[PDB]
């Protein structure tokens, strides 16, 4: 179960980037799971609850939600395993 | 020439020049209590034997400890951790035993004690933390376990950091008959240490030991590693 129910789906997600000012797409983030708190560049995963924040010009949503929060379910159930250890296994 | 230039830039690798390297905890658990209903790990004795012999080669003052209760493995750890690491490179954690599933963000999985309560691997990482181990501070803290079945906040700072967990669960035997024969995981990551650990680094070593797994079967191919580490790791070998 996911630790913020409410944005388990993409539009509820998308939403809280209304005004983004960073590089880091805003669809890219909601459909690797991530939803802005509204403070900074700050995001967190609706499932695993995972926060990032600081992010980096090109740097892809997934690859860091996959390098920093590789037990989370939504993460596994989107990517699978075999990417998830593959993303740990070549830093 | 490039892997030399790489094994030495203490910038991209973890400097592992101290003899010995380091302290290596083997938690051993092969009888269970019957009331568990947990079988026997027949064989682990010989996983064990080639774990203890590969660390020890690779400078690790190696500590067998076998047939711990749940308390008695989060002792040994705990103990392990309050120890000073002062002198010391490394710090490698080995477990073999039978485990179960135990959701977490960062480090999922538990392993029982032979009396069949569960020890999640969560617990047993943040027992080498920063501030009960400060003296394993910016040192790799490598798991590896064998149980049979931007930047992160709050305050931006990375963490996990230096710790390096290799996960299994693949039932495998060397000899998949005999359940006596060993583990395939163990000897396949022996294996590929034995081949390669002079020339490769970690990641590389378990990269390897993934695409072996992935041959094999796959379903569980769960060695699922949960890679901190901020450098490259090259073991002092012999
Ligand atoms: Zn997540």
């Amino acid at each position: 179960l996911p630790r913020n129910p409410s944005m388990a789906d993409y539009e509820a997600r998308i939403f809280t980037f209304g005004t983004w000012i960073y590089s880091v797409n805003k669809e890219q983030l909601a459909r690797a799971g991530f939803y802005a708190l509204g403070e900074g560049d700050k995001v967190k995963c609706f499932h695993c609850g995972g926060g990032l924040t600081d992010w980096k010009p090109s740097e892809d949503p997934w690859e860091q939600h996959a390098k920093w929060y590789p037990g989370c379910k939504y993460l596994l159930e989107q990517k699978g395993q075999e990417y998830i250890n593959n993303i740990h296994l070549t830093h | 020439g490039a892997l030399e230039s790489l094994r030495g830039n203490a910038d991209l690798a973890y400097i592992l020049s101290m003899e010995p390297c380091g302290h290596c905890l083997i938690i051993n658990n092969v009888n269970f209590c019957r009331e568990s209903g947990l079988r026997t790990r027949t064989g682990s004795n010989i996983d064990c034997e080639k774990l203890r012999r590969r660390f020890s080669s690779l400078h690790f003052m190696v500590e067998v400890k076998g047939d711990l209760t749940a308390k008695k493995m989060v002792l040994a750890l705990l103990e392990l951790a309050r120890q000073d690491h002062g002198a010391l490179d490394c710090c490698v954690v080995v477990i073999l035993s039978h485990g179960c599933q135990a959701s977490h963000l960062q480090f999922p999985g538990a392993v029982y004690g032979t009396d069949g309560c569960p020890v999640s691997v969560e617990k047993i990482v943040n027992i080498f933390n920063g501030t009960s181990c400060p003296s394993l501070g910016g040192k790799p803290k490598l798991f590896f376990i064998q149980a049979c079945g931007a930047t992160p906040f709050q305050s931006s700072l990375p963490t996990p950091s230096d710790i390096f967990v290799s996960y299994s669960t693949f039932p495998g035997f060397v000899s998949w008959r005999d359940p006596k024969s060993g583990s395939w995981y163990v000897e396949t990551l022996d294996d590929i240490f034995e081949q390669w650990a002079h020339s490769e680094d970690l990641q590389s070593l378990l990269l390897r030991v993934a695409n072996a797994v992935s041959v094999k079967g796959i379903y569980k191919q769960m060695p699922g590693c949960f890679n901190f580490l901020r450098k490259k790791l090259f073991f002092k070998t012999s």
